[PDB]
């Protein structure tokens, strides 16, 4: 573990210093359909012509970003994702920009979001959500080992492979600080206490959010809703969690933990780190090792139809790709 | 139920992230 750290920390630092720039160009790629949006553009599936390989590429309009003021954001992203290797994090294949946009060809991941089987099926066992909730942790252990910060968990992010087991997606609001940090960012539902409170915050706030995932896995709903984000603010620093009759004594304990307002009290943050959630009893039956190689059979394998079959993923509107003839935001850009 | 009420409430679909 120590020594699996070692080296992959030695391994990511050397991308982090010398990040790899312009390794594909638009025109190798067939594009198909759209997998999602926001707010900067929307994630495509694509062929790449000379393999035939599919991948999912996100396009951001440089435009939009400088707008909405995500310039230092993106550039984290990009930076992070080159740099990182890890079972459960959809891998970035190439990265590139032109005059309007930038990309980012990920691996494709057509098992779609946990989002929309966590919402169809209604709720997740016991045991089915403890499988999930072993490859987040050991996924944190790996990225916090890194200094990285990740500040975006929910459903919606998390792709389930054909071997039925998680990719962790999006990295618009990971970063890389040893010290605190203060920018509002992530989910409503999934925000720690400290970040609603403008306090300076770490990555303490990474397991808080594990324990809203948790707990939405295992409830059905998440432990703070209303209709309105102001309202479930309120709700988190009230710092009042019901839980489900149906849920265990030992998922009940993790999550008070977990979802524990005090920060020299919540598990991930105390002196024994990510041991004294790996060591709890509701993890018992974890066997951590055989999780990250990939050998613990998996509660839910996806249908799969096709290479690049999109059933699993809602449909959007498609819209057209404009390049600009004249360069967007070069100087701002430059390092992507 | 709180299932219901979640059910009945706005926050069902795809939730965005904020910022600033
Ligand atoms: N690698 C990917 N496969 C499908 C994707 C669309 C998507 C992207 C982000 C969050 C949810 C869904 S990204």
């Amino acid at each position: 573990v120590k020594e699996f750290l070692a080296k992959a920390k030695e391994d990511f630092l050397k991308k982090w210093e010398n990040p790899a720039q312009n390794t594909a160009h638009l025109d190798q790629f067939e594009r198909i359909k759209t997998l999602g949006t926001g707010s900067f553009g929307r994630v495509m599936l694509v062929k790449h012509m000379e393999t035939g390989n599919h991948y999912a590429m996100k396009i951001l309009d440089k435009q939009k970003v400088v707008k909405l003021k995500q310039i230092e954001h993106t550039l984290n992203e990009k930076r992070i994702l080159q740099a990182v290797n890890f079972p459960f994090l959809v891998k970035l294949e190439f990265s590139f920009k032109d005059n309007s946009n930038l990309y980012m060809v990920m691996e494709y991941v057509p098992g779609g979001e946990m989002f929309s089987h966590l919402r169809r099926i209604g709720r997740f066992s016991e045991p089915h959500a403890r499988f999930y909730a072993a490859q987040i942790v050991l996924t944190f252990e790996y990225l916090h080992s890194l200094d990285l910060i990740y500040r975006d968990l929910k459903p919606e992010n998390l792709l389930i492979d054909q071997q039925g087991y998680i990719q962790v997606t999006d990295f618009g609001f990971a970063k890389r600080v040893k010290g605190r940090t203060w920018t509002l960012c992530g989910t409503p539902e999934y925000l720690a206490p400290e970040i609603i409170l403008s306090k300076g915050y770490n990555k303490a706030v990474d397991w808080w959010a594990l324990g809203v995932l948790i707990y939405e896995m295992a409830a059905g709903y998440p432990p703070f809703f209303a209709d309105q984000p102001i309202q479930i603010y309120e709700k988190i620093v009230s710092g009042k969690v019901r839980f489900p009759s149906h849920f265990s004594s030992d998922l009940k304990d993790l999550l008070r933990n977990l979802l524990q307002v005090d920060l020299t009290k919540r598990f991930g943050n105390l002196k024994d780190g990510v041991n004294d959630i790996k060591n709890h009893k509701w993890f018992a039956t974890t066997d951590w090792i055989a999780i990250y190689q990939r050998k613990v059979e998996a509660p839910f394998i996806p249908k799969f139809k096709g290479p690049g079959d999109t059933s699993n993923f809602d449909d959007y509107e498609e819209e057209e790709i404009r390049v600009s003839i004249n360069e967007k935001c070069g100087k701002e850009f430059s390092e992507f | 139920t709180t299932y219901a009420d979640f059910i009945a409430s706005g926050r069902t679909g795809r939730r965005n992230a904020i910022h600033d």
